[PDB]
């Protein structure tokens, strides 16, 4: 159910904009308005609930509301509040429309009614603009069958269809086959909140099309290949126990006479440090628990294998969830690997892969006080075999490995002298060594299942699609819940980009200044949290270089150097153990427990070497390119400067393309169609940014309708004026608009639709 | 955008671009100019050798080193050597990078202001920052507390530091280093019956040092146990092809750095200016002081230092503590491996010498950044 | 909810969450500035080292206490140390509970009056009431009707109270404590031959005065027993690894609680300004205060005290009175745990000063309301 | 100190005789000044603030800053990296650890002594830093005499020079009694 950190979580979420509206004129009367409240016992009884619409009493003060409860039906008692009163939406059905920037009032209550009552009427979707906006039903709405992708696809009007998948995927591929950019849908969300089932409705609307309407075996070969990415690449954490720690990346070439015939997977932002240390109540990567619990006696006689309990790469409490199978769900592994036609010896060395690196996660190292150094990192002597099984078992000549563990070797004017490693470095290479054979694994398995459905000339122009996560709003943060962040800021810069460039140059297309559109700038919480020489990771990068690097030494230097902007604040509780940063959706805390831990990443290119000198070609097929470098990988080999490399090619692919943008959202946590609960969606909604996402569709211009529209729905206005058709639309539209008192700066006259701002949409609706 | 870091050591300049594991330019601090004048017409005149190649052709030139004990004596000799360091070998041009020099603590305020006033006249540095050979090594130790004892050709430091906090009252310096060592090698090698008197017979008695010398557990039972000629004599081929047979300067050759009164200083050794500069310090941080004593330079490059120094230091240190001295390999390089580490940080770019600055303030801003 | 009991000792700050049996933050009131600048790049400034993080560093640090007897000497540190008791120690913020601070009897108005303005301008409290060590310490104790000397590091109450009822006239503070036994132990350290100067080395005579102090019977006869040196010298060991050889100064060390001419004040000994605060009060209840001497502080930790108390006093007193001093275990959080069992009361609950009151009357409502 | 400014100017004294040298210059170029803060400011134009001194081996040595921050570590200890206080702030703190009423009878009198109060403007500097620290009320008299080198000596002659003082001597006999602990009961 919905927890205490979800309702205070939710409760701090709940803002205050707009002021209530309780008046008809100047003098001091009520019309019987319906407000929404958050002091009612009902919320108090069922947190299910956040806001309860109440119904203005007559004779009431103006610094003191009286309110009786209606929505949910409690007692006819009239109570006061104080004006916790939020104005409401009360004379617009939900399912009339599916555009929240067509409320009035975009406060939250009215988004979590909107969105409930179409939810509860088993509409599950609500296009944003340009967003789209799909809560899970746990169930089939019907509306996902053959037939229906020929309603939404082949109607000559897209505009007078609801809002759906199959509508902004048809604009999608309508901007695909119209122009030759390419398009890229960005499915973002909690990943049990239906990401794979909107997925896989993307996946059938692209695999349907007039002649060729299932002329492919690419959703056959993906789908059929989900559980390996599914195997390798979730992991529980306390959200989920299927949660999606990465970004699926899927570029699929759509046919003009039909759908799909080539497309690529490729994952982005592999979380790494996931494999060495966890949460209490986060698992590791399943495979390593499904691994070994679906493996038969001649697999873990062969690789040695042990209890789940019994390995320090993976969490020792967390290796049993009801929820998942770990057993038969193996087999979905072999099978799902033998969908893209992987032989069972391969197979059989990709799991001794696995049993290579969570054996190796088992040797221990030691201090050795007598060297010439003051300590040096030595190998346990009773994990010697479990380290000559781990090479073994990873196909790696274990004297070489013990090499590039123990002994640094360079050459400094012709001499090669032999250092001996650190205890601690050599942990980090240690973890850095199955960090690296664990995400190689798995992009080389990726790159087998591209090897069938690939389009063997490159991507010349695309159609692509990004599973994606949303806003790690909860507190107890990390480096990964940081990456978390960062990258929802850089998805949002680009939210910020399109939305300013589909309405700056709509603004343009109807002889209006752009002027008066404003960018909202994520350049300061780019600049703090990417910049490198003054970013938060750039300082990160130090404590990993800085010698006797702390936390606290990490967390007091960006809290004396980044002092400047504020979109950086220590926190004051534990001020070196947490600090909070400004994100566009707000404050976010981190702690600051084990940074040092997470980062420290040394893949040295003289091991790379030795394991691309391994006797097995899968080996060397594992790392590719990757050039020797013979100096400091001090400034790219961090987990800071990889996420910043992959992040930096990941939004080179967004940003290059033309996007269209997919809100997923989960309704409860016991995985049941109809059941609602406001503080978990709430958390969702400030989770995907939908709420700040409302905030620019409510920035500037926000109520634009056609001058039909507006002559159809503003009729009642001036029926004198849209019923004349001798004097021009427009000069109707604007004697509705000087009619109803509104100034000429609140509207502006386009050529094709009529342009209101919030404040003259609500003087205008009166 | 890299730094570049060059070492302005006082035997051998160790030059290299920043986020390096090793020097690219490990080459000594040699102007040579020919004592003879060339008779082969067709050859190249080049009136200063610098750098490797007048070591190559050291038979014909009269070779001097512009660093004595830390301090340019001659301005245009160290000028040859920053522009064959920075055109010549580094091959990377002075305006295209930051350059980090380094220095020797106590080093007076000429060599900093005449320093950066080249950096900025003669060659074209965007920014430069100078520092201290001794905190570089410390930040390549892997360490933030610890005692550097440097011993280059010029100077000896013993820089404490107490968990990122420098101990500017117990900094002390020493003029005992390689030179001294060669010098005197080539006294006691007067003794035995060899010769050296030029420049380059110093620079074999180098080579001797280096291949021959090692610092004896306990000097006088080696002394003893050395009246019987057994092991101790060795032998070295030179460039002429005959025999050196050492005795005893196997072991009294490196003992000058224990011992300075062999060479007529009324000076301490280096487990005395160390241990006297644990004794400058204050009285509870001794115990993270006595457990790193990090080796640094070329002159600790010899056999049972760690040992000689660990049972000279734990014969004056109280009993109870237990002394460590760190003595990692490539201790030749940890001067530039920490220049390197420091210069390849996001806060030190806050700290480097602009040229606007320089053009502002003039030298004597060097002296309100270090 | 629950109140938030901090004691603002003179060198020992004791908070923790009320409703507790031992205080969560143990931690003294130092402020600490480091003398030297730092070096390392890559590392906290932090120009204000507070606590026990100043403790652990103290080698390279100016340590400064705040309270000089009772009396806050700079409101800057004193602020910086409630600041880090709070945020960084308890980890509790001030808004979400009240806090109950306290306060040696005879305090200046200025401590309240700034105390009280600092905590409710720069923190957030919503309620606070300060109070009394020593009534504290007597609720600790278990009693209603007894003698506390409290004996911190800047004060030395003696405050009767005989059955719920104070004795404002018989209130006798001394400023005989723990910090002018180190200073005095520093002065019979030079005679013996030891020299400490510096901060760091009155927290190491701290150490030794801790560890090696204790409270003789009868004084002329441990100086006359103590002139043949036999089980009265005893070692120590420093964080230096050398020894201490104390031999009279474990017996004259605490002996000028008892002796303050020792220490050149014309002041009375505890037995005395114990003894003295007993004959200010009326005749009747002597014999329900002679019955109940409460010790408390840190200053009575010694061996002895008891002993030596209950003579000097069973000397003073009449005779057929018994003395009978309780010396519990924990006497040092005896302010502090009494400060729970206060807070955690519900008749105490109707008088804090809300934060209301202070917007109403400002700080003099603190002197209505203690 | 005054080596290690020194090695900051140039010169490099190591042994003991260089310790000498180092002795004579300090006796005759350092010199106290009135305000640290304003010299080292007008000491910035170094107009007549460098001085010259002739060795032993006839070289020259040319003082800056290094005569009046020489002397400036009696004032300012944090200087020599110790944490201890200065000569004002231990007189003036040796006063405060008096009783209040001796207090007029004693900022009347400080009695300077020793070699090291030798230099120039130490009874102005002192005057001036005590009269900061002390109240206002109160006039600060220093007495330097000359021949305050000698001012142990000289009371070493007064004092043996007395009759009453003849009965307070150590006789052979009393140490061949007591030992040496007899000096701890006549001190
Ligand atoms: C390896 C070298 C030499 C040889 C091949 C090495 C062999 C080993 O020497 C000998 O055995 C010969 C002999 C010698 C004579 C008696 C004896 O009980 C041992 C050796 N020594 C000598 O004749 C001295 C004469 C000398 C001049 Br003039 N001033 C000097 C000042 C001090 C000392 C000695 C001298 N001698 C050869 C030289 O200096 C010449 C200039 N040495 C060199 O530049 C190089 C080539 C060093
Ligand atoms: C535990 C300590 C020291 C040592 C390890 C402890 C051992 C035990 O001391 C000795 O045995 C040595 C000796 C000493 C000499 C003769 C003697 O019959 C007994 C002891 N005492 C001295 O040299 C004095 C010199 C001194 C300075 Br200057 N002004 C002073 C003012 C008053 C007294 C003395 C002095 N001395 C060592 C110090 O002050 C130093 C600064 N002390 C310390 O900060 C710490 C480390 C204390
Ligand atoms: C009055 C004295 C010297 C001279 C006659 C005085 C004149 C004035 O010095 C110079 O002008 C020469 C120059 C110098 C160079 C550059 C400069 O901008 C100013 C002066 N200084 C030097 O070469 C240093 C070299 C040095 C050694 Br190695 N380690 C050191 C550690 C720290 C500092 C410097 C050094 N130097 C001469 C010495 O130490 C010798 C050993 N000094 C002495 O024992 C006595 C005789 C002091
Ligand atoms: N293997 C060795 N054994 C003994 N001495 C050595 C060895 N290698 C170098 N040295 C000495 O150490 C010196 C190194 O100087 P260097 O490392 O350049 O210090 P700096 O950088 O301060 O000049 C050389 O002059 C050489 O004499
Ligand atoms: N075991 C002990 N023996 C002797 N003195 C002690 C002991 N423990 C603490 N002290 C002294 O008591 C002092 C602690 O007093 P404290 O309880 O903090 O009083 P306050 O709380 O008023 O500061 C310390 O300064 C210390 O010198
Ligand atoms: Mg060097
Ligand atoms: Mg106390």
């Amino acid at each position: 159910a919905v927890t205490n950190e979800e309702i205070k979580t939710a409760s701090k979420i709940v803002r205050r904009v707009s002021n209530v509206e309780a008046f008809d004129k100047s003098g001091s009367v009520f019309k019987g308005y319906q407000i929404w409240t958050d002091i009612s016992p009902t919320i108090e009884n069922d947190p299910n609930i956040m806001f309860v619409k109440c119904v203005v009493q007559q004779g009431s003060k103006k610094e003191k509301l009286t309110v009786v409860q209606i929505d949910p039906p409690g007692t006819g008692t009239p109570y006061d509040i104080d004006p916790h009163a939020w104005n409401c939406n009360s004379q617009v059905d939900p399912m009339s429309f599916g555009d929240i920037g067509l409320l009035n009032h975009t406060n939250i209550p009215c988004v979590l009614d909107f969105l409930k009552h179409r939810y509860l009427k088993n509409q599950i979707y609500t296009t944003a603009v340009p967003l789209i906006v799909a809560i899970n039903p746990y169930k089939d709405l019907g509306n996902t069958t053959n037939e229906w992708i020929r309603r939404y696809r082949d109607t000559a009007d897209h505009t007078k269809l609801p809002p759906h998948v199959f509508t902004c995927a048809r604009e999608a591929l309508s901007n695909l086959h119209g122009v030759n950019k390419s398009q890229t849908i960005i499915v973002s969300g909690e990943s049990g909140a239906g990401k794979t089932e909107a997925t896989k409705q993307i996946m059938r609307y692209f695999a349907s099309s007039k002649s060729g309407n299932m002329d492919l075996r690419i959703q056959t070969a993906i789908m059929a290949a989900n559980p390996v990415l599914e195997a390798f690449g979730n992991a529980k954490t306390i959200r989920n126990n299927n949660s999606s720690r990465f970004g699926r990346f899927m570029q699929l070439v759509i046919s003009h006479e039909g759908g799909i015939r080539y497309g690529s997977v490729v994952a982005f932002l592999l979380e790494k440090s996931r494999i060495i240390t966890q949460d209490d109540n986060e698992r590791s990567y399943h495979i390593f628990y499904q691994f070994l619990k679906g493996a038969n006696s001649t697999m873990k006689s062969k690789f040695g294998l042990k209890g789940v309990t019994e390995y320090k790469l993976l969490n020792p409490n967390s290796t049993e969830v009801s929820g998942v199978d770990d057993v038969k769900d193996f087999e979905e592994v072999i099978e799902s690997l033998k969908n893209m036609e992987l032989s069972e010896s391969d197979i059989e060395v990709i799991f001794s892969i696995v049993a290579g690196i969570l054996t190796l996660g088992n040797v221990r190292l030691i201090e050795k006080q007598e060297a010439g150094l003051s300590d040096a990192a030595a190998i346990m002597d009773e994990d010697m075999g479990v380290f000559n099984k781990a090479c073994e078992l990873m196909y790696l000549d274990p004297e070489l490995i013990k090499r590039e563990i123990l002994i640094k070797v360079t050459v400094a004017g012709g001499d090669k002298i032999e250092g001996r490693w650190n205890k601690n470095d050599a942990e980090v290479l240690k973890s850095s060594l199955c960090k690296a054979m664990y995400e190689k694994l798995f992009l080389w398995i990726i790159r087998h299942l591209n090897s069938r459905i690939e389009p063997e000339g490159g991507f010349k122009t695309f159609m692509g699609m990004l599973d994606i996560f949303g806003f790690e709003v909860f507190k107890n943060n990390s480096l990964e819940q940081l990456f978390i962040n960062i990258t929802n800021e850089m998805l949002q810069k680009n939210f910020v980009d399109i939305v300013f460039e589909r309405e700056s140059k709509l603004y343009k297309d109807e002889g209006i200044s752009t002027a008066e559109l404003k960018y909202t700038s994520n350049k300061e919480v780019i600049n703090v949290l990417c910049e490198k020489g003054k970013s938060v990771l750039s300082y990160l990068e130090d404590q990993c270089l800085a010698p006797g690097g702390t936390d606290e030494k990490f967390v007091s230097s960006c809290a004396t150097n980044l002092k400047e902007n504020n979109k950086f604040t220590p926190a004051k509780v534990a001020s070196n153990k947490n600090f909070i940063i400004q994100h566009t959706i707000g404050p976010i805390q981190y702690c600051a427990e084990s940074f040092l831990l997470k980062n420290k990443d040394v893949l040295r290119g003289d091991l790379v070497e030795v394991i691309k000198d391994s006797p097995n070609p899968i080996v060397q097929q594992l790392f590719e390119g990757q050039v020797i470098e013979k100096g400091k990988i001090a400034k790219g080999s961090l987990i800071g400067s990889q996420f910043l490399n992959q992040l930096t090619s990941l939004m080179n692919l967004i940003n290059s393309t033309e996007p269209h943008f997919i809100r997923c959202i989960k309704p409860n946590e016991n995985k049941k169609p109809l059941e609602w609960c406001e503080p978990k969606i709430l958390i969702q909604l400030h989770a995907l940014s939908i709420l700040e996402a409302l905030v620019l569709r409510q920035l500037g211009y926000s109520y634009r309708r056609t001058f039909e529209e507006f002559l159809y729905q503003y009729k009642f206005v001036d029926i004198a004026a849209a019923e004349d058709s001798s004097v021009e639309n427009q000069n109707k539209c604007v004697n509705i608009l000087k009619l109803s008192g509104l100034s000429e700066s609140m509207y502006k006259i386009g050529k094709s639709m009529v342009f209101l701002k919030q404040e003259g949409a609500k003087i205008l609706t009166k | 955008v890299q730094a570049l870091v060059v070492d302005n050591g006082s035997g051998n300049v160790k030059a290299g671009v920043a986020g390096d594991d090793a020097p690219r330019s490990v080459f000594p601090s040699i102007v040579g100019r020919p004592k003879n004048p060339g008779i082969m017409v067709g050859m190249e005149e080049k009136d200063a050798f610098v750098g490797d190649e007048a070591q190559t052709k050291r038979g014909i030139l009269t070779l001097k080193y512009p660093i004595e004990h830390g301090i340019v004596t001659n301005w245009d000799d160290m000028e040859k050597i920053w522009h064959h360091t920075f055109y010549n070998e580094l091959r990377a041009a002075p305006e295209e990078h930051p350059v980090l020099l380094t220095e020797a603590p106590l080093n007076p305020k000429g060599n900093r202001e005449r320093m950066t006033q080249i950096m900025f006249e003669s060659f074209n540095v965007p920014a430069m920052y100078v520092a201290i050979q001794a905190v570089l090594s410390l930040y390549s130790s892997g360490r933030t507390t610890g005692i550097v004892l440097d011993s280059g050709d010029g100077v000896s430091h013993t820089v404490p530091i107490y968990e990122g906090y420098a101990l500017p009252h117990a900094i002390m310096r020493l003029d005992l280093a390689g030179r001294d060592l060669t010098e005197y090698l080539m006294k006691i090698l007067h003794e035995r019956g060899y010769g050296f008197s030029t420049s380059a017979e110093k620079e074999i008695v180098r080579d001797i040092k280096e291949k021959l010398c090692y610092i004896a557990l306990n000097f006088d039972e080696e002394m003893k146990t050395s009246e019987q000629s057994s092991d101790i004599e060795k032998s070295y081929e030179l460039p002429d092809g005959n025999i050196i047979t050492v005795g005893n300067e196997r072991f009294r050759c490196p003992e000058a750095l224990f011992q300075p009164s062999f060479l007529g200083k009324e000076a301490a050794g280096i487990h005395t200016t160390t241990f006297n500069s644990i004794k400058k310090c204050d009285v509870d941080i001794r115990k993270d002081l006595y457990g790193n004593i990090v080796l640094s330079g070329g002159t600790t490059m010899y056999e049972g230092i760690g040992e000689r120094l660990t049972r000279d230091i734990t014969t004056l240190a109280p009993s109870t503590m237990k002394i460590k001295v760190v003595a990692p390999p490539e201790r030749k390089y940890s001067v530039w491996i920490g220049g390197s580490i420091l210069s390849s940080l996001s806060t030190f770019q806050q700290m480097w010498i602009t040229k606007e600055e320089y053009d502002e303030s003039g030298p004597s801003i060097v002296h309100r950044k270090c």
